[PDB]
């Protein structure tokens, strides 16, 4: 089943700041208007990049797994929720369908409905980055049509191949990037505030 | 201006000749604070180094390094360089770093260099001969050594062929030195592969234990997680200067700003994509990288047969950066402001002319558009002309250019 | 500001002065263009005091003291008209406050002393005297004018008015402006953008260059750079040339207007606005000139019969000046501008042979004064 | 080194031509305006305010120059005015009167 | 079309753009040209029979 995504999926490209103008800019991006897939639960492929959201009431989603294997043979990255703050290693665990009951040769290890989160995963070949952004909501499970900004939480200097991801376990959402050209307006203080998804229709171009 | 031109005779009027441009009045480097700094000296002081047969391998990774901190000591009883100079080291990025320890006999210290042959090159420790890296080391009798001999410390004298270059290899087999079937086991000609030093604090130096620690390094596919100094330097505002924020170099006058940028953000760019502003990495200032004062220097000059003098305009600058006059096109310099107006002999720009008259110098005012003439109007007055006179009055206009071709040919080949 | 570009850049000769000679040609070159347009008055002429122009009202027009001293309408232009990498821009010579001292004279002069200015020394001469010599050149009798005065007087001042609206309404308007800004602002822009242009290049940042690579390949990389860079700004100054000439075509057009509509009345047909000419304002804006043109367009005409000539004594009376005319049962000779039925009479008309030759001549009566 | 020659050769004839194209079109206009000034102001009387120079125009005489034209235009320009008292129209017997 | 050709194309900048615009300019002032020369008049005046 698939939902509507409207105008969602936006993230600052650059740490650049600007003021009061227009910029344009081609990148991976979710499309606007595009089908999500709507949840309210398997394992997933990744394609060149993906966008997850939830309207957990209180982070109740535990984390995210990602890798070729996700099974041994090589480390696949790990991703964990503790309150408002993230855990994160790289590791080769070979787990049954419950691994967060599982619970390593390991090489790399950090730590950081009223409410929607949206989160951007992201290879660049220059390392693995990862956005962004928290939000109230009315009480639907249908993505609202609003506008906002995933900003960069992390750069992860790891290398790790990945093809699929997992989440460790309300209405969530999963869609995928595209090379795409983005029209991106920031206000006074350095916010992309407004963006035209450019090859969206002749209007849009 | 008669370089310009290339001519000895300047005739009246104004001619740009040169770009000023004011200097950077000193360099600015800013990094973050010094954080990170890479581990190898809680590498050089841990407890004891491993038998130099299954020698320690740390890795080191996702930190800043300056190895002169290590090299510039002279307390190691040795420490040298191979394949790069010590000098360089603190240049470099890496995606990985080594540090290789061991303790062997001061006799043998001599095997750890490129391509060596011998037991620790070849059965416990190659280095290649094409090895970048450096090798420390240290006496270390008053560490390792004890009556009756210390074992914490084997040499493997014995094994099936030479290692491959900076190979680990944990594996013993007895050495069959002669006719004895040995099978595994100590014997006669069955020799045991991990001799001892047996370190005593009575020994020759040669027979002594040194500590030695070894760097290896390499850059790879995967980006660096290790690099150099994130150099720094005072934070002076409000003049030109040469600038590095992060590695974003440039030169501007570095300017206070309300600039809020998110917190994130590191560099700020105006309309057409040029820098504006930047992070301070070492506080939370956004400072304006205001571009460094510059504009064309125009020579106002009568024309040379009549006199000598003349003055200058420094286009669209303020007198402060460069007789002066401060005018909406630039400073007048060498001009008098006379600003009693009249006709405009040599134009400048927004309303002031110059002119070269008596006792003589070069005056700057605001041009006359020709004498005021109220007409005198009223309802019902009318005025006349009683004569007239005839006028000739020549005009002229160019009709034809001189007709000219090149062959293409020709010019370009010939 | 590298010294390693610098050096390099040598070896191209002269095209790093030609270029800065021809955007010099240029920049000299728009003096002349608003000398040539607005300098054409010998001396500043100025308003008299008391505004008694006959009923006209040229408060709209004329500079406002109390403000860069422009007109109200002069004001409506200039509010409608709407990044230092080695770029300069240079001011205007004449600033806008010397070019509203131009239009003041030039308009000063027009209004209290008709072409005179334009041919000689300045002539005061009332302005209902002015407006009658200036409908007798579009073959409309003075006596027109007096007649309709007070009527004249508010169409023109009503017709101002419908300026003032139009020009306030909307920023549309001014598009020939407009254009002129926005053009040379993409210029500009797209000159300034093509800095950041790799060109093939291992960077389009010199910096990048010059500390990741020795000399040998630096100077390969730079040489890049500066043949895209240098292609680049020959582009440019191209454009400026073609789109400088463009101006001056423009600038020429608007000295030609200036003196013969504004220091004259112009007998080119369409040239001064539509209709006949009858006088026209220069206006000062932003990079430009605004006129004013009025013309006379006459707006409820009748049917007639007519006829080319009218016998009388066997002879054949053509008329003087005008048309004959006729309301079905009497005839009448016109001005053919403004119908004004005149009795046919041997002062109206003269004798040229006999009613045999004329094709489709009339009879009726010439009366003898 | 000959296609470098070449290309820096032949890039600064491309100028020189294209810059010549324009001046050549600037020339034009002013030939133009000469057969213009040559066909009114010559061989006729233009009654064009300030076209034949300032004054009202008489008639001019053309003049060869190298590579031009020089017009010696005759003009006339009243010269020595006088005030007067003036009015639209005079009556004579409650009928107007104009001149 | 060839698309090694367009992404090194891409690598010099505005000059493929801006080409169309001049053309573009020209495009259109042909019509322009076209309409001042003979769209002087009023409305479409046809002959008397
Ligand atoms: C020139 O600079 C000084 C010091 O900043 C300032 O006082 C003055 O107002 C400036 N004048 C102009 C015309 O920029
Ligand atoms: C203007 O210049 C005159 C000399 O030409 C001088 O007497 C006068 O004081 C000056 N006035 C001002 C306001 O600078
Ligand atoms: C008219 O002016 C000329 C000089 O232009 C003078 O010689 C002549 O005497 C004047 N005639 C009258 C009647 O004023
Ligand atoms: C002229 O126009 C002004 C407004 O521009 C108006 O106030 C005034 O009453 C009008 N009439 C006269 C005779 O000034
Ligand atoms: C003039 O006469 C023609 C033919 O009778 C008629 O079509 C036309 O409407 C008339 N126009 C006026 C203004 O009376
Ligand atoms: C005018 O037209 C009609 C029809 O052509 C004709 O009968 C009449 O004689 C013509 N009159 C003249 C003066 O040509
Ligand atoms: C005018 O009147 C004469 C007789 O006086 C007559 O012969 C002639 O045909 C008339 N002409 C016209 C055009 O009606
Ligand atoms: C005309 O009369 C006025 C007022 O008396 C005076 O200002 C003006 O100078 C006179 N002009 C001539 C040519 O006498």
């Amino acid at each position: 089943a698939y939902t509507n995504s409207f105008t969602r999926g936006v993230y600052y490209p650059d740490k650049v700041f600007r003021s009061s103008v227009l910029h344009s800019t081609q990148d991976l991006f979710l499309p606007f208007f595009s089908n999500v897939t709507w949840f309210h639960n398997p394992v997933l492929p990744f394609n060149d990049g993906v966008y997850f959201a939830s309207t957990e009431k209180s982070n109740i989603i535990r984390g995210w797994i990602f890798g070729t294997t996700l099974d041994s043979k090589t480390q696949s990255l790990l991703i964990v929720n503790n309150a408002t703050n993230v855990v994160i290693k790289v590791c080769e665990f070979q787990f049954c369908n419950d691994p967060f009951l599982g619970v390593n040769n390991c090489t790399f290890e950090y730590v950081s409905f009223k409410n929607l989160r949206e989160f951007v995963f992201k290879n660049i070949d220059g390392y693995f980055k990862i956005y962004s952004k928290h939000t109230p909501i009315n009480l639907v499970r249908g993505l609202p049509q609003g506008f906002s900004a995933l900003e960069p939480l992390v750069d992860l200097p790891i290398g790790i191949n990945i093809t699929r991801f997992q989440t460790l376990l309300a209405a969530y959402y999963v869609g995928y990037l595209q090379p795409r050209t983005f029209l991106l307006k920031y206000n006074e203080n350095g916010t992309i505030t407004d963006a035209v998804d450019c090859a969206l229709d002749p209007l849009s171009e | 201006t008669k370089c310009t031109l290339k001519s000895f005779t300047v005739e009246k009027g104004i001619y740009q000749t040169s770009n000023f441009r004011v200097q950077p009045t000193e360099s600015i480097v800013r990094f973050p604070n010094i954080t990170n700094l890479c581990p190898f000296g809680e590498v050089f002081n841990a407890t004891r180094f491993a038998s130099v047969y299954a020698w320690n391998r740390k890795r080191i990774s996702n930190c800043v390094a300056d190895y002169s901190v290590l090299y510039n000591s002279a307390s190691f009883s040795t420490f040298k360089c191979y394949g790069v100079s010590p000098t360089k080291l603190n240049d470099l990025c890496f995606t990985n770093v080594y540090a290789d320890s061991f303790v062997i006999r001061g006799d043998e210290v001599r095997q750890i260099a490129p391509g060596q042959t011998g037991n620790i090159a070849d059965y416990n420790y190659k280095l290649p001969d094409d090895f970048t890296g450096c090798v420390i080391a240290w006496n270390s009798n008053n560490l390792d050594s004890k009556v009756g001999g210390n074992y914490n410390y084997l040499y493997r004298l014995f094994r099936k062929s030479n290692l491959k270059p900076f190979e680990r290899d944990i594996s013993t087999e007895i050495y069959q030195a002669g006719s004895t079937p040995c099978n595994g086991v100590k014997g006669f000609n069955c020799y045991f592969p991990l001799q001892s030093y047996g370190f005593q604090p009575t020994y020759g130096v040669g027979y002594q234990p040194y500590r030695v620690v070894v760097l290896s390094f390499e850059l790879l596919h995967a980006p660096a997680t290790v690099c150099g100094p994130k150099k720094s330097t005072n934070l002076v505002k409000n003049k030109c200067v040469n600038f590095n924020f992060n590695g974003l170099t440039g030169t501007g006058v570095l300017t206070e700003s309300n600039k809020k940028f998110l917190p994130f953000q590191q560099f700020g760019r105006d309309i057409a994509d040029t820098t504006d502003a930047v992070r301070d990495p070492q506080t939370l200032e956004i400072l304006d990288i205001t571009p460094c004062s510059f504009g064309g220097v125009s020579v106002i000059t009568p024309g040379t047969n009549t006199s000598n003098q003349v003055a200058v305009l420094y286009q669209g600058v303020n007198c402060t950066e460069v007789n002066v006059f401060q005018t909406r096109a630039g400073c007048l310099i060498g001009a008098e402001h006379v600003n009693n107006s009249y006709e405009c002999d040599i134009p400048i720009g927004a309303g002031i002319c110059a002119s070269y008259q008596t006792s003589q110098s070069i005056i700057a005012y605001t041009m006359s558009l020709g004498v005021e003439n109220s007409v005198a109007y009223s309802n019902n007055s009318i005025a006349i002309p009683t004569n007239f006179t005839i006028s000739v009055t020549t005009e002229i206009l160019p009709v034809s250019m001189t007709k000219t071709s090149v062959d293409c040919t020709m010019y370009i080949c010939g | 500001d590298s010294t390693e570009c610098s050096n390099l850049l040598l070896q191209y000769g002269s095209f790093c002065t030609q270029l800065n000679r021809a955007l010099t040609g240029i920049a000299v070159e728009q003096d002349k263009n608003t000398q040539e347009v607005f300098a054409q008055v010998k001396q500043i002429y100025k308003t008299p005091p008391i505004k008694d122009f006959g009923g006209f009202n040229f408060s709209q027009i004329l500079p406002d003291p109390s403000k860069s001293k422009r007109s109200f309408i002069e004001d409506l232009l200039f509010n409608k008209v709407t990044k230092f990498n080695g770029l300069t821009v240079l001011p205007p010579l004449l600033t806008d406050e010397m070019i509203a001292q131009y239009t003041s004279a030039l308009l000063a002069g027009t209004i209290t002393s008709g072409w005179t200015f334009g041919a000689g020394a300045a002539l005061q001469i009332p302005f209902a005297m002015q407006m009658a010599y200036r409908f007798n050149g579009i073959g409309v009798t003075q006596n027109v004018l007096y007649e309709n005065q007070k009527l004249i007087a508010n169409q023109f001042n009503s017709a101002i008015g419908k300026i003032q609206d139009s020009l306030s309404s909307t920023a549309s308007a001014l598009g020939k402006l407009q254009d002129v800004v926005n053009q040379n602002a993409q210029a500009l822009n797209t000159l300034v953008k093509q800095l950041s242009s790799n060109f093939g290049a291992i960077s389009s940042v010199l910096n990048d260059i010059l500390s990741r690579l020795d000399k040998v390949e630096a100077e390969v990389q730079i040489d890049r750079l500066i043949t895209g860079r240098l292609q680049s700004l020959q582009t440019y100054v191209t454009q400026q040339l073609i789109r400088a000439a463009e101006i001056r075509a423009s600038a020429n057009l608007a000295a030609t207007k200036m003196s013969e509509c504004v220091l004259g009345q112009s007998k080119r047909v369409d040239f001064c606005g539509k209709g006949y000419h009858l006088m026209s304002f220069p206006q000062s804006a932003p990079h430009g000139v605004v006129f004013l043109h009025v013309t006379y367009v006459p707006a409820q005409e009748k049917n007639f019969t007519t006829a080319p000539a009218i016998c009388h004594d066997g002879k054949a009376h053509f008329p003087r000046e005008g048309v004959f005319v006729s309301n079905g049962t009497h005839w009448f000779v016109t001005q053919r501008n403004f119908y004004e039925p005149q009795i046919i009479t041997t002062d109206n008309t003269f004798v040229s042979g006999n009613c045999d030759v004329v094709i489709g001549i009339v009879n009726n009566t010439v009366y003898d004064p």
